[PDB]
């Protein structure tokens, strides 16, 4: 609460004006894609902002009805509910696998020490920003070769995309390791003093304290697996096996452009944004 | 419960932190570790506990070689700086984790935790978690955990570094009460000499991982082993005057004051391994400096600082031909202007004579309280 | 043959990892193994397989290894009918000497470097300024501002990219008609390569600014406030404080983050595959190419597009992408140790 | 110059940290702020510096009222709790940041930084960065920055709080010599009684943001204004004994010790606004307690705790009928075993009387050194 000159009011007003302008500029796409969802047409021609409300595209995405407009019936374009179900299945399995395979590595890298700690840490740092892309050639060849042997992880199946998503261990390992480092250091020494074997000290003391970070990592992995385009698009050739971000690309086709249907589906996929903005932010002191 | 560190040496890689630490703590002695470097004392306490390996030497908890024994079976309870409280467990679980893990009857756990909570004034909060407690309550929880564990030796770190004065005093009072109630062997680590002076049966002074001296508080205050201990004990550093020894008797040493009159004093000193004409450092405590009217030896000087504290006045007088300003403490409020000339008396009996290496010749003068 | 390769994976993971659980000296390795094996199987193995394919001639004609023995082929088992020729740097040389792949390769490599650099600079500038403005402590509705500004981050990336692809359309379009109504212009986003690159740059800045904003907000919180109090005592203004207190204390920890963002934007396959799909075609290229195609997308075009011939060996290009990426890795590792 | 405060009040919304405080610091005076761990002293210092708005009242530096003046133009230099050294700049830039901001004359800026470094012996690490410096070196760099800024009033917010004892003592002597040299108005905030009584020319004792008493250190030690100041001043807490007034003279007041001895003693006190038979509290410092042989008042009691610090003996004596244990302190080693009866003298001359409301009645015994300056 330091005393400031009269220029403080001018600076505050200018900052508010600039922030409002910037927020309007960044929210133009989202507000528009909301506006298209209520537009009656699907070619976006006429009134850029539709005063009339239609909801034709919304129930088409939901599959509730067919929205009789003329005598002929317009069937639902794509199974968005099926996309959501497949995406949820894959994301849940991948997140469970990532958490299970990451918690022990993070514990070892943060709390206890071993001769290879330094080199292993530099290795994880090196391989963390290596993208899952640039190895799609190898993944495709591997799954083609494994299709005849083990079909449940071969080509055109959810096993392959789940296994590919399991490569995201590295990113979450560092987060869980950071949380473990944040946890106080004398707890293991104390537990050993009461007579706890290091496994007991990890399980009975350190593990129950890691539940918040494990839940956060689970949510983050779930979101990341939901929103991954490249691998799931390369795999999942069949229509019924499409997920979100793979069956969504069919909406915007030059043969049949569907702005209204695509916008309805995108806005209906609203849970992701709320879940991220809430949990990932965790209202942490920034 | 007699921990008997014998020739214990610790080397962090190549740096030898501890070398031949020969400590003999008898049963039920509140031995305190105090020194300038906090790393050495904490490392020593952790090696005693078992959290750190011993490079060489043998350690004896009680009467059994406990060098390689795992920390659980050493029969020692340690109080950490952070108190090592498990946030997920309640207070009762925090103070009974040891009984729970080893396997104990619910009735036994209840009885022990209830006794400890009652004697530590902890029962009214024995449902809460560490987060919902205060600092003093957390400290009492840690001490109660140790008490429930019932160790042969109580080990305590120094949490006063991260702690403020009010709960520092609460810590001091609680530790004193625990010692007087139990009477078991307990080692404490601190960096403040006032705490060691107030609570100790045998103070151990550590100098860069070396046993400077081991003895009672008044023993250290009255008969320091060397210059390091002499300077360390007592908040106003003892005045050191470089002197030249003239003649040595069988029970006293005659030295020449550096100040230009070259006065000679036959101070009572062990007078062993003393060569005439050698270089030595005389030491006289600020509190023992007599007024100039009472003592035959008079040291003139020019007053620099006249700090008045109400109860006592500390006068920093700069004696000619002496670099240091001889600080002088007198009860009541002596009136003296800065820059004036003030004289003090030098009692020969209270003079500590220090060899050129650092060792102190024993003062033959008897001092009350040393027993 | 592949059964023995699975046995090789077994010998590498289950064996030499059973030693981990056998030797009592390696006890923390017992915790390390779950997750280390996961990496070795899910990240290291794809990289090794990608490197191995580059030395072969795996293609559309040679997709099978050895199953073809009777099904059918002018070669009498010399090189081509074998279908697993170890080319031995032939593919690596073909990137440079062929000159029908070299020119597009250099062109799109320059484009990728420029794209990543411009995106990183704009993103860092916007995030830094937004973080400083939001963390004023004299603003109203700072939480509301944070939420509205990080909304693009919270929205899924593919949804936003497809929304931008719909808006930037020229056949029907929404932004085009808005611009025409305001002042008649047809930017021709998809048709003109320069306009397409501009659209990609602005979309990437829109997508990526909130992340650097969050990182800069954390770094500003890390920076103390006694420095600002002292500077205000001397009389420093807002711009002087920003340019002589925050920024000098910000670039030093921002540099590794900037390099990481450079790598991420250098391999952002989803901003292009979804928005421009490769951009206006290039002319006279044997392998498929586009005027807007980060290398990663080029390799995808050669590998899986039907017009590209499905030349998996050529489409590897591993010793380029991974080698500049590992240069970036070493640089980031050195910067983190700073 | 002469900073003056008139009815300054700071309101943190519902709570009011400081209410109706009045200070008059003359030019050149060394004034220290002492009190409990409450942030009243730091908040007051920040309000004086200009880093905190004043809710009500007026603040005068020299003649100008600087209530609504930014800290830059107040002519006030301040060293913070943390040393507020910019890590990216060197020592010279750290101490010349303000000069670089204001003036563009490199000649005068290097002249000033050189003079300040020479008077603060900071010439040798002029090119170093604050990370390489030690705690004392950082303290000297902050003092040098303040000196280069050259303010009319020097402000210090617990500068001796991140150092060990020896360094704190040495920099305390350094600040003493700094004040002796410049002679400019200086304001200090600390929790240490020793630092306050050694440095300050005037001491302000703040109680929950209220000025309990302002005066010289020896004046506070000898004639406390109330129970709070009396308890605060002095490293050991003063012994407090409830008493009942029996008779009141023109300049003496009798009290009854709550003992079966039923002794009555005359104490030289103001004797104004005192009612016979009023429950008040007697206060005598542990230092001023006399041996039982040379005092007619004798307080027999059982010894609880004997602390032998070596240079003095602190004996906690439990008087049978007194709740709080009596604290005594004889110089040298006094051999007394715990659980043994002991007797101490109570000189009526060195006694303080406090009424039930909390205010104190001034003593009439003249103490030496109360008017040295």
């Amino acid at each position: 609460a330091m005393v400031q000159p009269k220029s403080q009011k001018a600076r505050l007003f200018i900052t508010h004006l600039l922030l409002l302008l910037f927020i309007a500029a960044i929210m133009f796409p989202l507000l528009m894609v909301v506006a298209i969802s209520l537009r009656q047409g699907n070619f976006a021609t006429g009134s850029l902002w539709p005063e009339q409300i239609s909801w034709d595209h919304w129930k088409l995405a939901l599959g509730f009805s067919v929205e009789q407009a003329d005598g002929r019936i317009w069937p639902p374009p794509f199974p968005v509910l099926l996309w959501l179900w497949n995406s949820v299945k894959v994301a849940g399995i991948s997140a469970i696998g990532i958490v299970a395979l990451s918690t022990t590595c993070a514990y070892a890298f943060a709390r206890m020490r071993f001769p290879g700690k330094a080199t292993l840490l530099k290795g994880m740092l090196i391989f963390q920003m290596f993208p899952a892309v640039l190895s799609l050639v190898a993944l495709y060849a591997l799954f083609d070769r494994l299709g005849e042997y083990i079909p449940f992880i071969g080509l055109n199946t959810h096993g392959g995309v789940i296994f590919a998503y399991l490569g995201g261990i590295a990113l979450h390992v560092w987060t869980i390791k950071g949380y473990f480092e944040t946890i106080d250091s004398s707890l293991e020494e104390a537990a050993a003093l009461d007579g706890a074997t290091p496994w007991q000290a990890f399980r009975l003391v350190l593990l129950p304290l890691s539940v918040p970070i494990l839940a956060v990592v689970f949510i983050l992995s779930f979101i990341a697996a939901i929103t991954e385009v490249p691998v799931a698009s390369l795999l999942l050739r069949d229509v019924n096996s499409y997920t979100l971000a793979v069956g969504m690309q069919q909406y915007l086709n030059p043969q049949n452009y569907l702005w209204g249907d695509f916008a309805a589906a995108a806005v209906m996929s609203a849970l992701p944004i709320t879940i991220v903005f809430l949990l990932a932010q965790r209202w942490l002191v920034n | 419960a007699s921990v008997q560190l014998q020739n214990v040496t610790k080397a962090w890689g190549e740096v030898v932190v501890s070398k031949d630490i020969n400590l003999d703590i008898h049963e039920g002695e509140f031995v305190v570790f105090v020194g300038p470097s906090g790393c050495g004392k904490s490392t020593l306490l952790r090696m005693i506990a078992g959290l750190e390996t011993i490079t060489s030497g043998d350690l004896f908890i009680g009467e059994k070689r406990m060098n390689d024994t795992p920390p659980a079976e050493r029969g020692v309870g340690m109080v950490f700086q952070s108190y090592a409280l498990y946030p997920h467990l309640s207070v009762a679980e925090n103070m009974s984790f040891g009984l729970k893990l080893a396997g104990a009857k619910k009735e036994v756990i209840n009885q022990r935790v209830n006794q400890v909570a009652e004697v530590l004034q902890l029962a009214h909060l024995l449902d809460r978690k560490p987060k919902a407690l205060s600092g003093g309550q957390r400290q009492r929880v840690a001490i109660g955990r140790t008490l429930v564990a019932e160790p042969s030796v109580f080990l305590l770190d120094e949490p006063l570094s991260n702690l403020d004065a009010a709960l520092r005093v609460q810590m001091r009072i609680e530790i004193s009460r625990l010692h007087k109630r139990l009477g078991r062997t307990m080692i404490y680590v601190t960096h403040d000499q006032v705490e060691a002076m107030t609570l100790a049966d045998k103070i151990v002074v550590l100098d860069a991982g070396r046993v400077a001296q081991v003895g009672k508080p008044l023993e250290l205050y009255h008969y320091p082993a060397d210059r390091f201990v002499a300077g360390f004990i007592g908040s106003p550093k003892m005045n050191f005057l470089p002197v030249k020894v003239t003649a040595t008797a069988i029970d006293q040493v005659q030295v020449e004051l550096p100040m230009p009159n070259r006065q000679q004093v036959w101070l009572p000193v062990e007078s062993r391994d003393v060569q005439v004409g050698a270089n030595m450092s005389l030491g006289i405590r600020p509190e023992h400096l007599l007024p100039s009217d009472i003592a035959d030896v008079i040291l003139e000087g020019e007053v620099q600082v006249v700090e008045q504290l109400g109860n006592e006045t500390q006068i920093h007088i700069q004696i000619p031909s002496i670099r240091q300003n001889l600080v002088y403490r007198q009860n009541d409020v002596v009136l003296v202007e800065e820059g004036a000339t003030f004289a003090i008396g030098l009692p020969p009996e209270r003079c500590h004579l220090f060899r050129e290496d650092g060792t102190a010749c024993r003062r033959l003068h008897k001092e009350p309280g040393v027993a | 043959q592949g059964e023995y390769l699975f046995a090789i994976t077994t010998l590498i993971l289950s064996s030499a990892g059973l030693y981990i659980f056998a030797n009592r000296k390696a006890y923390a390795w017992r915790y390390v193994y779950p997750g280390m094996a996961g990496m070795g199987l899910f990240v290291l193995f794809p990289l090794v397989c990608t490197i191995a394919i580059a030395f072969t001639n795996y293609s559309s004609t040679n997709q099978l290894t050895f199953e073809r023995a009777q099904e059918v082929n002018w070669g009498d088992e010399k090189l081509s009918p074998g279908y697993t020729v170890t080319t031995g740097w032939k593919n690596f040389t073909r990137v440079f000497t062929d000159e029908g792949i070299q020119k597009p390769f250099l062109a799109i490599f320059v484009w990728t470097v420029v794209f990543s650099l411009i995106t990183v600079f704009l993103t860092v500038a916007v995030g830094m300024v937004l973080a400083c403005l939001v963390q004023w402590e004299a603003l109203r509705g700072k939480a509301v501002y944070r939420v509205l500004l990080i909304l693009p981050y919270a929205v899924p990336s593919f949804i936003s990219i497809l929304i931008f692809k719909g808006l930037f359309n020229q056949s029907f379009g929404e932004i085009n008609m808005m611009l025409s109504a305001l002042f008649g212009v047809k930017p021709a986003w998809f048709s003109d390569p320069t306009t397409a690159r501009t659209m990609l740059i602005i979309v990437n800045t829109w997508l990526g600014y909130p992340y650097m904003m969050i990182l800069c907000m954390g770094l500003l919180k890390a920076i103390p406030d006694d420095l600002y109090e002292a500077s205000a005592m001397d009389g420093a203004g807002p711009f002087q404080n920003f340019f002589k207190i925050t920024l000098p204390l910000l670039i030093k920890p921002l540099t590794p983050l900037m390099i990481a963002s450079f790598a991420f934007n250098f391999n952002n396959f989803v901003l292009i595959q979804l928005l421009t799909n490769g951009g206006p075609d290039r002319l006279g290229t044997t392998t498929p190419a586009g005027y807007t195609d980060l290398l990663v997308n080029y390799t995808y075009r050669i590998a899986f597009e039907g017009g590209g011939g499905q030349d998996f060996g050529l489409a590897a290009a591993i010793a380029t992408l991974i080698f500049l990426l590992v240069g970036a890795l070493a640089i980031v590792n050195l910067k983190a140790t700073r």
